[PDB]
């Protein structure tokens, strides 16, 4: 889940505070790449 | 020996300095709204 | 274990209520435990068989049986969201502050999976909100690590 | 589209193309499947 990725622990600071992955990044389910925009009659589409 | 070096360091320097680097693009996808420029970033290339 | 002990364990795990009742009537040990120390109550709490939990408790099941790593049926029910079973267990005297070998309490477990309603029940029954596992962490620490803002509130 | 043209600029042209077929060719056209990012000259943000 995105939540589990966000709480990956990057670092523990000097004061003992925690740097989590969600403190340096946005996290979302997305595509493997974004070069192609596909639309069928102007609506988002996929296909086979 | 005169420079405190070995074949290990030579091999490491060749792998690092005779490299072909995948560097992404200016304006790459997914892009920001309003982007006007798309161009490839060209970093290190194989020596010739 | 022994004879009718094993059939009760598998009966409680499978959720076979009539057979649980029959094995009770035949003198089966309510507190028969398998190799890892799970009783029928452990099994029924884990798999969420509310009626079997009641029948086992009505028949004198240890409500505070612990497995070989110190975990009780309340831990299991609180961890896997079985709210009605958590209430039945607490009503029958389940130690709301029981700790396993890791210092982990039913409140930690319920908090870690975000079961807000279970957390309120456990608090209502006297859960120590400042209880710490072996790493010094509280249910609150768990809440903010999970980014669960609702939980984080409830846990002061 | 010209050199270095971006995905967003190509999408406006495809939108106009899609609009045309579903408007001035409504009687003849059932659908437009528009792909922003490849053509048959090649691929790229400036192609569709």
């Amino acid at each position: 889940s995105t939540e589990e990725f966000g709480k990956i622990l990057l670092k523990v600071n000097q004061d003992g505070s925690r740097v989590l992955l969600r403190d340096v990044a946005k996290i979302e389910l997305g595509g493997e790449n974004y070069d192609i925009i596909a639309e069928f009659n102007g609506q988002p589409a996929s296909g086979l | 020996n005169k420079f405190q070096l070995t074949p290990v360091d030579v091999i490491t320097a060749i792998k690092a300095q005779n490299a072909q680097v995948a560097a992404g693009q200016l304006g790459g996808t997914p892009p920001v709204k309003g982007q006007q420029l798309n161009a490839s970033i060209i970093a290190q290339t194989r020596l010739t | 274990g022994s004879d009718l002990g094993k059939k009760l364990l598998e009966a409680a795990r499978a959720g076979r209520d009539d057979e649980v009742r029959i094995l009770m009537a035949n003198g089966a040990d309510v507190n028969a435990a398998d190799v890892v120390g799970w009783t029928p109550l452990h099994l029924a709490a884990y798999w969420g068989h509310l009626e079997i939990v009641e029948v086992l408790l009505k028949n004198g099941a240890d409500v505070n049986a612990y497995d070989t790593l110190g975990s009780t049926p309340l831990h299991l029910a609180a961890h896997f969201g079985h709210l009605e079973i958590v209430e039945v267990l607490l009503k029958n005297g389940a130690d709301v502050n029981a700790k396993d070998d890791n210092g982990i309490t039913p409140l930690h477990l319920a908090a870690n999976r975000g079961h807000l309603e279970i957390v309120e029940v456990l608090l209502k029954y006297g859960a120590d909100v400042n209880a710490q596992d072996k790493f010094g962490k509280t249910a609150f620490d768990i809440s903010i690590n999970n980014g669960n803002e609702d939980l984080a509130e409830i846990l002061q | 589209l010209p050199a270095g043209a971006t995905q967003e600029r190509t999408q406006k042209v495809l939108n106009e193309v899609t609009h045309y077929y579903l408007t001035k060719e409504k009687n003849n056209v059932e659908s437009v499947f528009a792909f922003n990012g490849f053509g048959f000259a090649g691929r790229g943000q400036n192609t569709g």
